[PDB]
Protein backbone atom coordinates (compact mmCIF):
# COMPACT_ATOMS: atom_id res chain seq x y z
CA UNK A 1 0.00 0.00 0.00
CA UNK A 2 3.14 2.22 0.41
CA UNK A 3 6.58 1.39 -1.19
CA UNK A 4 5.92 -0.70 -4.39
CA UNK A 5 2.65 1.26 -4.90
CA UNK A 6 4.68 4.47 -5.58
CA UNK A 7 5.77 2.99 -8.97
CA UNK A 8 3.75 4.19 -12.03
CA UNK A 9 4.95 1.01 -13.90
CA UNK A 10 4.53 -2.79 -13.41
CA UNK A 11 6.88 -3.50 -10.42
CA UNK A 12 9.57 -6.10 -11.35
CA UNK A 13 9.70 -9.43 -9.40
CA UNK A 14 13.20 -8.43 -8.13
CA UNK A 15 11.76 -5.22 -6.48
CA UNK A 16 8.89 -7.27 -4.98
CA UNK A 17 11.36 -9.89 -3.54
CA UNK A 18 13.42 -7.00 -2.08
CA UNK A 19 10.51 -5.00 -0.50
CA UNK A 20 9.15 -8.32 0.88
CA UNK A 21 12.62 -8.80 2.52
CA UNK A 22 12.72 -5.07 3.64
CA UNK A 23 9.25 -5.44 5.29
CA UNK A 24 10.11 -8.85 6.88
CA UNK A 25 13.41 -7.16 8.03
CA UNK A 26 11.07 -4.87 10.09
CA UNK A 27 8.69 -7.69 11.29
CA UNK A 28 11.64 -9.72 12.75
CA UNK A 29 12.52 -6.64 14.90
CA UNK A 30 8.86 -5.89 15.93
CA UNK A 31 8.50 -9.59 17.07
CA UNK A 32 11.66 -9.14 19.24
CA UNK A 33 11.52 -5.62 20.86
CA UNK A 34 9.54 -6.26 24.15
CA UNK A 35 11.74 -9.26 25.15
CA UNK A 36 14.94 -7.29 24.24
CA UNK A 37 13.65 -4.31 26.29
CA UNK A 38 13.04 -6.54 29.38
CA UNK A 39 16.40 -8.42 28.81
CA UNK A 40 18.25 -5.03 28.59
CA UNK A 41 16.37 -3.62 31.67
CA UNK A 42 17.79 -6.58 33.71
CA UNK A 43 21.25 -7.07 32.06
CA UNK A 44 22.34 -3.36 31.59
CA UNK A 45 23.32 -2.90 35.31
CA UNK A 46 25.09 -6.31 35.70
CA UNK A 47 26.55 -6.96 32.18
CA UNK A 48 26.39 -4.32 29.38
CA UNK A 49 27.82 -7.03 27.00
CA UNK A 50 24.62 -9.16 27.21
CA UNK A 51 22.49 -5.97 26.83
CA UNK A 52 24.52 -5.00 23.68
CA UNK A 53 24.08 -8.59 22.35
CA UNK A 54 20.28 -8.50 23.03
CA UNK A 55 19.91 -5.19 21.05
CA UNK A 56 21.93 -6.73 18.14
CA UNK A 57 19.56 -9.80 18.06
CA UNK A 58 16.75 -7.25 17.31
CA UNK A 59 18.84 -5.22 14.74
CA UNK A 60 19.00 -2.24 17.26
CA UNK A 61 22.61 -1.40 16.21
CA UNK A 62 22.17 2.36 17.06
CA UNK A 63 21.15 1.50 20.68
CA UNK A 64 23.92 -1.17 20.91
CA UNK A 65 26.51 1.48 19.82
CA UNK A 66 24.96 4.02 22.25
CA UNK A 67 25.14 1.59 25.22
CA UNK A 68 28.77 0.67 24.29
CA UNK A 69 29.73 4.42 24.41
CA UNK A 70 27.87 4.66 27.79
CA UNK A 71 29.63 1.55 29.30
CA UNK A 72 33.26 2.52 28.42
CA UNK A 73 33.54 -0.02 25.52
CA UNK A 74 34.30 2.58 22.81
CA UNK A 75 36.22 0.33 20.32
CA UNK A 76 33.28 -2.13 20.54
CA UNK A 77 30.93 0.84 19.76
CA UNK A 78 33.15 1.87 16.77
CA UNK A 79 33.25 -1.75 15.45
CA UNK A 80 29.42 -2.06 15.75
CA UNK A 81 28.74 1.36 14.08
CA UNK A 82 30.23 0.17 10.73
CA UNK A 83 28.66 -3.35 10.51
CA UNK A 84 25.56 -2.33 8.42
CA UNK A 85 27.14 -3.05 4.96
CA UNK A 86 30.90 -3.65 4.41
CA UNK A 87 31.61 -7.43 4.08
CA UNK A 88 35.35 -6.68 4.69
CA UNK A 89 34.68 -6.29 8.47
CA UNK A 90 32.91 -9.73 8.52
CA UNK A 91 36.05 -11.29 6.92
CA UNK A 92 38.50 -9.26 9.13
CA UNK A 93 36.71 -10.60 12.27
CA UNK A 94 36.73 -14.09 10.62
CA UNK A 95 40.57 -13.87 10.48
CA UNK A 96 40.84 -12.28 13.98
CA UNK A 97 38.86 -15.23 15.52
CA UNK A 98 41.00 -17.81 13.58
CA UNK A 99 44.18 -16.07 14.90
CA UNK A 100 42.97 -15.85 18.56
CA UNK A 101 42.06 -19.60 18.41
CA UNK A 102 45.34 -20.79 16.74
CA UNK A 103 47.46 -18.61 19.11
CA UNK A 104 45.39 -19.77 22.19
CA UNK A 105 44.56 -16.12 23.05
CA UNK A 106 40.74 -16.64 22.80
CA UNK A 107 40.77 -18.10 26.38
CA UNK A 108 41.66 -14.60 27.77
CA UNK A 109 38.58 -12.88 26.16
CA UNK A 110 34.98 -12.96 27.57
CA UNK A 111 32.79 -15.73 26.03
CA UNK A 112 29.96 -13.07 25.94
CA UNK A 113 32.25 -10.76 23.84
CA UNK A 114 33.42 -13.66 21.62
CA UNK A 115 29.64 -14.31 21.05
CA UNK A 116 29.30 -10.72 19.68
CA UNK A 117 32.45 -11.16 17.51
CA UNK A 118 31.07 -14.51 16.17
CA UNK A 119 27.64 -12.90 15.36
CA UNK A 120 29.34 -10.00 13.49
CA UNK A 121 31.73 -12.43 11.70
CA UNK A 122 28.61 -14.39 10.49
CA UNK A 123 29.50 -17.54 12.54
CA UNK A 124 26.46 -19.27 14.20
CA UNK A 125 28.81 -21.46 16.30
CA UNK A 126 32.47 -20.83 17.23
CA UNK A 127 34.86 -23.59 18.48
CA UNK A 128 37.37 -22.36 21.13
CA UNK A 129 40.84 -23.74 22.07
CA UNK A 130 39.34 -24.90 25.45
CA UNK A 131 36.98 -27.10 23.29
CA UNK A 132 34.11 -24.88 24.56
CA UNK A 133 31.65 -23.97 21.79
CA UNK A 134 29.91 -20.56 21.67
CA UNK A 135 26.49 -21.00 20.02
CA UNK A 136 25.30 -17.47 19.01
CA UNK A 137 21.63 -18.65 18.83
CA UNK A 138 21.74 -20.27 22.35
CA UNK A 139 18.93 -19.30 24.85
CA UNK A 140 17.03 -17.39 22.05
CA UNK A 141 13.43 -17.65 20.82
CA UNK A 142 12.57 -18.93 17.31
CA UNK A 143 11.98 -15.42 15.76
CA UNK A 144 15.37 -13.89 16.81
CA UNK A 145 16.97 -17.23 15.78
CA UNK A 146 15.49 -16.78 12.23
CA UNK A 147 16.44 -13.04 12.36
CA UNK A 148 20.14 -13.95 12.94
CA UNK A 149 19.91 -16.04 9.72
CA UNK A 150 18.26 -13.08 7.85
CA UNK A 151 20.76 -10.35 9.05
CA UNK A 152 24.12 -11.83 10.20
CA UNK A 153 24.55 -15.23 8.44
CA UNK A 154 23.58 -13.93 4.92
CA UNK A 155 24.32 -11.00 2.49
CA UNK A 156 21.92 -8.04 1.78
CA UNK A 157 21.24 -9.82 -1.60
CA UNK A 158 19.75 -13.16 -0.31
CA UNK A 159 16.01 -14.18 -0.25
CA UNK A 160 13.59 -14.85 2.67
CA UNK A 161 13.48 -18.50 1.43
CA UNK A 162 17.31 -18.89 1.89
CA UNK A 163 17.17 -17.45 5.45
CA UNK A 164 14.23 -19.82 6.25
CA UNK A 165 16.06 -22.88 4.78
CA UNK A 166 19.39 -22.06 6.56
CA UNK A 167 17.31 -21.81 9.78
CA UNK A 168 15.63 -25.23 9.07
CA UNK A 169 19.18 -26.59 8.36
CA UNK A 170 20.04 -25.38 11.96
CA UNK A 171 17.34 -27.15 14.14
CA UNK A 172 17.11 -30.67 12.50
CA UNK A 173 19.28 -33.82 12.94
CA UNK A 174 22.01 -34.31 10.27
CA UNK A 175 24.84 -36.92 10.05
CA UNK A 176 27.58 -34.23 10.19
CA UNK A 177 26.51 -31.27 12.48
CA UNK A 178 25.08 -30.63 15.98
CA UNK A 179 21.77 -28.64 16.23
CA UNK A 180 22.32 -24.91 17.00
CA UNK A 181 18.86 -23.27 16.44
CA UNK A 182 15.57 -23.83 18.33
CA UNK A 183 12.35 -25.14 16.64
CA UNK A 184 9.53 -22.84 15.33
CA UNK A 185 6.54 -23.27 17.72
CA UNK A 186 3.23 -21.37 18.35
CA UNK A 187 3.55 -18.46 20.86
CA UNK A 188 1.42 -20.40 23.45
CA UNK A 189 4.13 -23.18 23.58
CA UNK A 190 7.17 -20.82 23.77
CA UNK A 191 8.98 -20.68 27.17
CA UNK A 192 7.13 -23.95 28.23
CA UNK A 193 10.39 -26.00 28.47
CA UNK A 194 8.70 -28.68 26.26
CA UNK A 195 11.32 -30.83 24.51
CA UNK A 196 8.77 -32.56 22.22
CA UNK A 197 9.90 -36.19 22.71
CA UNK A 198 9.36 -37.37 19.05
CA UNK A 199 5.68 -38.46 19.44
CA UNK A 200 5.18 -42.07 18.28
CA UNK A 201 1.94 -41.34 16.30
CA UNK A 202 2.27 -37.64 15.25
CA UNK A 203 4.38 -37.93 12.03
CA UNK A 204 3.86 -34.13 11.45
CA UNK A 205 5.49 -32.02 14.26
CA UNK A 206 3.47 -28.90 15.24
CA UNK A 207 4.70 -25.37 14.22
CA UNK A 208 3.53 -21.72 14.27
CA UNK A 209 1.05 -20.43 11.59
CA UNK A 210 3.65 -17.65 10.97
CA UNK A 211 6.24 -20.34 10.04
CA UNK A 212 3.71 -22.14 7.75
CA UNK A 213 2.95 -18.81 5.95
CA UNK A 214 6.75 -18.24 5.52
CA UNK A 215 6.90 -21.79 3.98
CA UNK A 216 3.92 -21.01 1.62
CA UNK A 217 5.77 -17.80 0.57
CA UNK A 218 8.98 -19.89 0.00
CA UNK A 219 7.10 -22.74 -1.82
CA UNK A 220 3.73 -22.15 -3.61
CA UNK A 221 2.81 -25.89 -3.19
CA UNK A 222 3.55 -26.14 0.57
CA UNK A 223 0.79 -27.63 2.80
CA UNK A 224 -2.39 -25.68 3.68
CA UNK A 225 -3.85 -28.26 6.14
CA UNK A 226 -1.24 -27.79 8.96
CA UNK A 227 -1.37 -23.99 8.17
CA UNK A 228 -5.17 -23.65 8.68
CA UNK A 229 -5.38 -26.10 11.67
CA UNK A 230 -6.18 -24.04 14.89
CA UNK A 231 -3.36 -25.79 16.88
CA UNK A 232 -0.84 -23.70 14.81
CA UNK A 233 -2.59 -20.45 15.99
CA UNK A 234 -4.18 -20.96 19.48
CA UNK A 235 -4.32 -23.17 22.59
CA UNK A 236 -7.87 -24.27 21.48
CA UNK A 237 -8.90 -26.92 18.82
CA UNK A 238 -12.36 -25.19 18.52
CA UNK A 239 -11.20 -21.62 17.59
CA UNK A 240 -11.53 -21.43 13.77
CA UNK A 241 -11.85 -17.53 13.84
CA UNK A 242 -8.42 -17.01 12.22
CA UNK A 243 -8.43 -20.36 10.27
CA UNK A 244 -11.45 -19.46 8.09
CA UNK A 245 -10.34 -15.80 7.58
CA UNK A 246 -6.85 -17.04 6.49
CA UNK A 247 -8.39 -19.50 3.99
CA UNK A 248 -10.82 -16.83 2.61
CA UNK A 249 -7.69 -14.66 1.98
CA UNK A 250 -5.58 -17.53 0.45
CA UNK A 251 -8.58 -18.42 -1.85
CA UNK A 252 -8.59 -14.69 -2.89
CA UNK A 253 -4.75 -14.89 -3.46
CA UNK A 254 -5.45 -17.83 -5.91
CA UNK A 255 -4.11 -20.67 -3.69
CA UNK A 256 -6.34 -23.65 -4.66
CA UNK A 257 -4.64 -26.90 -3.41
CA UNK A 258 -6.76 -27.44 -0.23
CA UNK A 259 -9.03 -30.57 -0.18
CA UNK A 260 -12.85 -30.21 -0.37
CA UNK A 261 -13.13 -32.31 2.87
CA UNK A 262 -10.72 -29.84 4.56
CA UNK A 263 -12.70 -26.78 3.28
CA UNK A 264 -15.93 -28.60 4.37
CA UNK A 265 -14.47 -29.27 7.88
CA UNK A 266 -13.27 -25.60 8.13
CA UNK A 267 -16.61 -24.07 6.97
CA UNK A 268 -18.74 -26.52 9.09
CA UNK B 1 51.54 17.31 -19.38
CA UNK B 2 54.74 17.13 -21.52
CA UNK B 3 56.21 20.05 -19.44
CA UNK B 4 55.59 17.89 -16.32
CA UNK B 5 57.28 14.90 -18.11
CA UNK B 6 60.33 17.15 -18.99
CA UNK B 7 60.60 18.56 -15.41
CA UNK B 8 59.89 15.09 -13.86
CA UNK B 9 62.61 13.59 -16.14
CA UNK B 10 65.16 16.18 -14.89
CA UNK B 11 63.96 15.70 -11.23
CA UNK B 12 64.59 11.96 -11.88
CA UNK B 13 68.13 12.76 -13.27
CA UNK B 14 69.04 15.21 -10.43
CA UNK B 15 67.69 12.79 -7.75
CA UNK B 16 69.91 10.11 -9.45
CA UNK B 17 72.90 12.52 -8.88
CA UNK B 18 72.06 13.81 -5.31
CA UNK B 19 71.47 10.18 -4.09
CA UNK B 20 75.15 9.58 -5.19
CA UNK B 21 76.75 12.63 -3.48
CA UNK B 22 78.85 11.99 -0.32
CA UNK B 23 77.10 13.86 2.59
CA UNK B 24 78.69 17.27 3.41
CA UNK B 25 80.31 17.78 -0.07
CA UNK B 26 79.31 21.48 -0.36
CA UNK B 27 79.42 21.50 -4.25
CA UNK B 28 76.11 19.53 -4.29
CA UNK B 29 74.23 22.49 -2.66
CA UNK B 30 73.22 23.81 -6.13
CA UNK B 31 72.32 20.21 -7.22
CA UNK B 32 69.87 19.94 -4.27
CA UNK B 33 68.44 23.48 -4.85
CA UNK B 34 68.01 22.64 -8.60
CA UNK B 35 66.28 19.33 -7.65
CA UNK B 36 63.79 21.08 -5.29
CA UNK B 37 63.26 24.03 -7.72
CA UNK B 38 62.33 21.65 -10.60
CA UNK B 39 60.29 19.39 -8.23
CA UNK B 40 58.20 22.45 -7.16
CA UNK B 41 58.03 23.46 -10.88
CA UNK B 42 56.85 19.89 -11.87
CA UNK B 43 53.98 19.95 -9.30
CA UNK B 44 53.11 23.59 -10.31
CA UNK B 45 52.62 22.37 -13.93
CA UNK B 46 50.47 19.51 -12.40
CA UNK B 47 48.35 22.14 -10.54
CA UNK B 48 47.92 24.27 -13.71
CA UNK B 49 46.99 21.19 -15.83
CA UNK B 50 44.04 20.39 -13.46
CA UNK B 51 42.55 23.75 -12.34
CA UNK B 52 42.57 25.52 -15.76
CA UNK B 53 40.93 22.41 -17.36
CA UNK B 54 38.01 22.50 -14.86
CA UNK B 55 37.65 26.32 -15.27
CA UNK B 56 37.38 25.97 -19.10
CA UNK B 57 35.00 22.93 -18.99
CA UNK B 58 32.63 24.68 -16.49
CA UNK B 59 32.55 27.83 -18.73
CA UNK B 60 31.34 25.56 -21.65
CA UNK B 61 28.69 23.51 -19.67
CA UNK B 62 27.04 26.29 -17.49
CA UNK B 63 24.33 27.16 -20.16
CA UNK B 64 22.92 23.57 -19.95
CA UNK B 65 22.66 22.02 -16.43
CA UNK B 66 18.95 22.40 -15.47
CA UNK B 67 19.24 19.55 -12.91
CA UNK B 68 16.53 18.19 -10.52
CA UNK B 69 17.21 16.43 -7.16
CA UNK B 70 15.55 13.05 -6.42
CA UNK B 71 13.52 12.89 -3.13
CA UNK B 72 14.93 9.36 -2.44
CA UNK B 73 18.65 10.30 -2.95
CA UNK B 74 21.38 8.80 -0.69
CA UNK B 75 24.48 10.61 0.74
CA UNK B 76 26.56 9.32 -2.23
CA UNK B 77 24.05 10.69 -4.79
CA UNK B 78 23.76 14.09 -3.04
CA UNK B 79 27.61 14.29 -3.36
CA UNK B 80 27.53 12.96 -6.99
CA UNK B 81 25.20 15.97 -7.61
CA UNK B 82 27.33 18.41 -5.47
CA UNK B 83 30.51 17.75 -7.52
CA UNK B 84 28.53 18.68 -10.69
CA UNK B 85 26.71 21.68 -9.02
CA UNK B 86 29.71 23.22 -7.24
CA UNK B 87 32.94 24.50 -8.85
CA UNK B 88 34.26 25.70 -5.41
CA UNK B 89 33.97 22.15 -3.92
CA UNK B 90 35.25 20.61 -7.23
CA UNK B 91 38.33 22.92 -7.43
CA UNK B 92 38.95 22.45 -3.65
CA UNK B 93 39.14 18.64 -4.14
CA UNK B 94 41.50 19.10 -7.16
CA UNK B 95 43.83 20.87 -4.61
CA UNK B 96 43.45 17.87 -2.20
CA UNK B 97 44.19 15.36 -5.05
CA UNK B 98 47.17 17.56 -6.08
CA UNK B 99 48.66 17.77 -2.51
CA UNK B 100 48.04 14.01 -1.90
CA UNK B 101 49.85 13.26 -5.23
CA UNK B 102 52.94 15.19 -3.94
CA UNK B 103 53.07 13.06 -0.75
CA UNK B 104 52.52 9.86 -2.87
CA UNK B 105 55.52 10.60 -5.16
CA UNK B 106 57.79 11.11 -2.05
CA UNK B 107 56.71 7.57 -0.81
CA UNK B 108 57.38 5.73 -4.12
CA UNK B 109 58.47 2.03 -3.99
CA UNK B 110 59.21 1.97 -0.24
CA UNK B 111 56.08 0.44 1.52
CA UNK B 112 57.47 -3.15 1.89
CA UNK B 113 60.90 -2.14 3.39
CA UNK B 114 59.36 -1.64 6.91
CA UNK B 115 60.85 -3.95 9.59
CA UNK B 116 58.82 -4.16 12.85
CA UNK B 117 59.84 -6.12 16.03
CA UNK B 118 56.47 -7.99 16.06
CA UNK B 119 56.39 -10.70 13.29
CA UNK B 120 53.71 -13.33 14.20
CA UNK B 121 51.10 -11.47 16.40
CA UNK B 122 49.62 -8.04 17.15
CA UNK B 123 51.24 -6.69 20.43
CA UNK B 124 53.39 -9.90 20.43
CA UNK B 125 55.86 -8.85 23.21
CA UNK B 126 53.07 -7.78 25.65
CA UNK B 127 51.18 -11.04 24.78
CA UNK B 128 54.43 -13.03 25.47
CA UNK B 129 54.96 -11.05 28.73
CA UNK B 130 51.36 -11.80 29.89
CA UNK B 131 51.72 -15.55 29.01
CA UNK B 132 55.06 -15.51 30.92
CA UNK B 133 53.34 -13.87 33.99
CA UNK B 134 50.61 -16.59 33.88
CA UNK B 135 53.40 -19.16 34.60
CA UNK B 136 54.01 -19.85 38.35
CA UNK B 137 57.80 -19.66 37.60
CA UNK B 138 57.64 -15.82 37.06
CA UNK B 139 60.45 -14.39 39.28
CA UNK B 140 60.57 -11.24 37.08
CA UNK B 141 59.73 -7.63 38.02
CA UNK B 142 56.01 -6.71 37.61
CA UNK B 143 56.20 -3.74 35.21
CA UNK B 144 52.67 -2.16 35.04
CA UNK B 145 51.15 -3.20 31.67
CA UNK B 146 47.69 -3.85 30.20
CA UNK B 147 46.10 -7.15 31.40
CA UNK B 148 43.66 -7.32 28.41
CA UNK B 149 44.50 -7.54 24.64
CA UNK B 150 41.55 -5.94 22.81
CA UNK B 151 42.60 -2.66 21.04
CA UNK B 152 41.00 -0.44 23.79
CA UNK B 153 42.84 -2.05 26.80
CA UNK B 154 45.62 0.69 26.89
CA UNK B 155 42.96 3.51 27.20
CA UNK B 156 40.28 1.52 29.16
CA UNK B 157 42.92 0.52 31.79
CA UNK B 158 45.09 3.67 31.18
CA UNK B 159 48.11 1.27 31.23
CA UNK B 160 51.10 0.92 28.79
CA UNK B 161 52.34 -1.75 26.37
CA UNK B 162 55.93 -3.08 26.68
CA UNK B 163 58.46 -0.99 24.75
CA UNK B 164 58.90 -3.12 21.56
CA UNK B 165 55.14 -3.17 20.68
CA UNK B 166 55.09 0.49 21.90
CA UNK B 167 57.70 1.31 19.20
CA UNK B 168 55.87 -0.72 16.47
CA UNK B 169 52.49 0.98 17.25
CA UNK B 170 54.23 4.43 16.90
CA UNK B 171 56.11 3.37 13.70
CA UNK B 172 52.89 1.92 12.20
CA UNK B 173 50.72 4.96 13.11
CA UNK B 174 53.13 7.36 11.29
CA UNK B 175 53.15 5.11 8.16
CA UNK B 176 49.29 4.88 8.26
CA UNK B 177 49.07 8.71 8.53
CA UNK B 178 51.71 9.19 5.74
CA UNK B 179 49.70 6.86 3.41
CA UNK B 180 46.34 8.67 4.14
CA UNK B 181 48.20 12.04 3.65
CA UNK B 182 48.97 10.62 0.13
CA UNK B 183 45.38 9.40 -0.69
CA UNK B 184 46.69 5.79 -0.23
CA UNK B 185 43.92 5.00 2.36
CA UNK B 186 43.52 1.48 0.83
CA UNK B 187 47.31 0.96 1.32
CA UNK B 188 46.87 2.21 4.93
CA UNK B 189 44.09 -0.41 5.23
CA UNK B 190 46.45 -3.05 3.64
CA UNK B 191 49.20 -2.03 6.12
CA UNK B 192 46.70 -2.51 9.03
CA UNK B 193 45.76 -5.90 7.39
CA UNK B 194 49.54 -6.76 7.05
CA UNK B 195 50.39 -5.74 10.68
CA UNK B 196 47.59 -7.85 12.32
CA UNK B 197 45.37 -4.77 13.09
CA UNK B 198 42.23 -6.35 11.53
CA UNK B 199 40.29 -3.84 13.74
CA UNK B 200 42.11 -0.66 12.42
CA UNK B 201 41.85 -2.13 8.90
CA UNK B 202 38.05 -1.72 9.39
CA UNK B 203 38.06 1.76 11.10
CA UNK B 204 39.71 3.16 7.91
CA UNK B 205 36.40 2.41 5.97
CA UNK B 206 33.72 4.07 8.20
CA UNK B 207 33.76 7.49 6.39
CA UNK B 208 32.27 6.03 3.11
CA UNK B 209 29.04 7.80 1.92
CA UNK B 210 25.88 5.60 2.11
CA UNK B 211 24.10 4.16 -0.99
CA UNK B 212 21.54 1.41 -1.79
CA UNK B 213 20.93 1.49 -5.62
CA UNK B 214 17.99 -0.93 -5.13
CA UNK B 215 15.97 1.95 -3.46
CA UNK B 216 15.00 3.05 -7.03
CA UNK B 217 14.61 -0.52 -8.47
CA UNK B 218 17.63 -1.88 -10.40
CA UNK B 219 17.44 -5.25 -12.26
CA UNK B 220 19.59 -7.66 -10.17
CA UNK B 221 20.43 -7.60 -6.40
CA UNK B 222 23.09 -4.89 -6.79
CA UNK B 223 25.40 -4.15 -3.76
CA UNK B 224 24.83 -1.69 -0.87
CA UNK B 225 27.71 0.79 -0.28
CA UNK B 226 29.09 2.92 2.56
CA UNK B 227 27.93 3.51 6.15
CA UNK B 228 24.28 4.50 7.05
CA UNK B 229 25.72 5.60 10.47
CA UNK B 230 28.56 7.76 8.89
CA UNK B 231 27.39 10.77 11.03
CA UNK B 232 27.56 8.78 14.35
CA UNK B 233 30.89 7.27 13.15
CA UNK B 234 32.35 10.81 12.48
CA UNK B 235 31.14 11.92 15.99
CA UNK B 236 32.95 8.80 17.37
CA UNK B 237 36.15 9.53 15.33
CA UNK B 238 36.09 13.16 16.59
CA UNK B 239 35.95 11.67 20.16
CA UNK B 240 39.09 9.59 19.27
CA UNK B 241 40.81 12.82 18.07
CA UNK B 242 40.41 14.92 21.30
CA UNK B 243 41.56 12.60 24.21
CA UNK B 244 45.31 13.29 24.84
CA UNK B 245 45.78 9.51 25.52
CA UNK B 246 45.61 8.81 21.74
CA UNK B 247 48.82 9.17 19.65
CA UNK B 248 49.07 12.49 17.61
CA UNK B 249 49.09 10.33 14.43
CA UNK B 250 45.97 8.23 15.40
CA UNK B 251 44.15 11.51 16.32
CA UNK B 252 45.21 12.98 12.94
CA UNK B 253 44.13 9.76 11.06
CA UNK B 254 40.57 10.01 12.45
CA UNK B 255 40.58 13.86 12.16
CA UNK B 256 41.43 13.70 8.38
CA UNK B 257 38.24 11.53 8.00
CA UNK B 258 35.92 13.53 10.42
CA UNK B 259 36.69 17.25 9.76
CA UNK B 260 38.79 17.88 12.95
CA UNK B 261 41.32 20.45 11.50
CA UNK B 262 42.03 21.43 15.18
CA UNK B 263 43.52 17.91 15.89
CA UNK B 264 44.97 17.49 12.31
CA UNK B 265 47.23 20.64 12.32
CA UNK B 266 49.21 19.12 15.33
CA UNK B 267 50.83 16.70 12.73
CA UNK B 268 51.00 18.75 9.47
CA UNK B 269 54.72 19.72 9.47
CA UNK B 270 55.26 21.11 5.88
CA UNK B 271 53.62 23.98 3.91
CA UNK B 272 51.98 21.29 1.67
CA UNK B 273 50.66 19.39 4.77
CA UNK B 274 49.24 22.68 6.17
CA UNK B 275 47.49 23.70 2.88
CA UNK B 276 46.27 20.06 2.65
CA UNK B 277 44.81 20.15 6.21
CA UNK B 278 42.68 23.24 5.37
CA UNK B 279 41.54 21.99 1.90
CA UNK B 280 40.84 18.36 3.06
CA UNK B 281 38.59 19.69 5.89
CA UNK B 282 37.02 22.44 3.68
CA UNK B 283 35.77 19.73 1.22
CA UNK B 284 34.65 17.40 4.09
CA UNK B 285 32.78 20.32 5.81
CA UNK B 286 31.08 21.55 2.56
CA UNK B 287 30.08 17.90 1.82
CA UNK B 288 28.53 17.71 5.34
CA UNK B 289 26.66 21.02 4.68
Amino acid sequence: LKELDSQLNEPREYIQILERRRAFSRWLSCTATPQIEEEVSLTQKNSPVEAVFSYLTGKRISEACSLAQQSGDHRLALLLSQFVGSQSVRELLTMQLVDWHQLQADSFIQDERLRIFALLAGKPVWQLSEKKQINVCSQLDWKRSLAIHLWYLLPPTASISRALSMYEEAFQNTSDSDRYACSPLPSYLEGSGCVIAEEQNSQTPLRDVCFHLLKLYSDRHYDLNQLLEPRSITADPLDYRLSWHLWEVLRALNYTHLSAQCEGVLQA
Amino acid sequence: EEYENICGSQVNILSKIVSRATPGLQKFSKTASMLWLLQQEMVTWRLLASLYRDRIQSALEEESVFAVTAVNASEKTVVEALFQRDSLVRQSQLVVDWLESIAKDEIGEFSDNIEFYAKSVYWENTLHTLKQRQLTSYVGSVRPLVTELDPDAPIRQKMPLDDLDREDEVRLLKYLFTLIRAGMTEEAQRLCKRCGQAWRAATLEGWKLYHDPNVNGGTELEPVEGNPYRRIWKISCWRMAEDELFNRYERAIYAALSGNLKQLLPVCDTWEDTVWAYFRVMVDSLVEQ
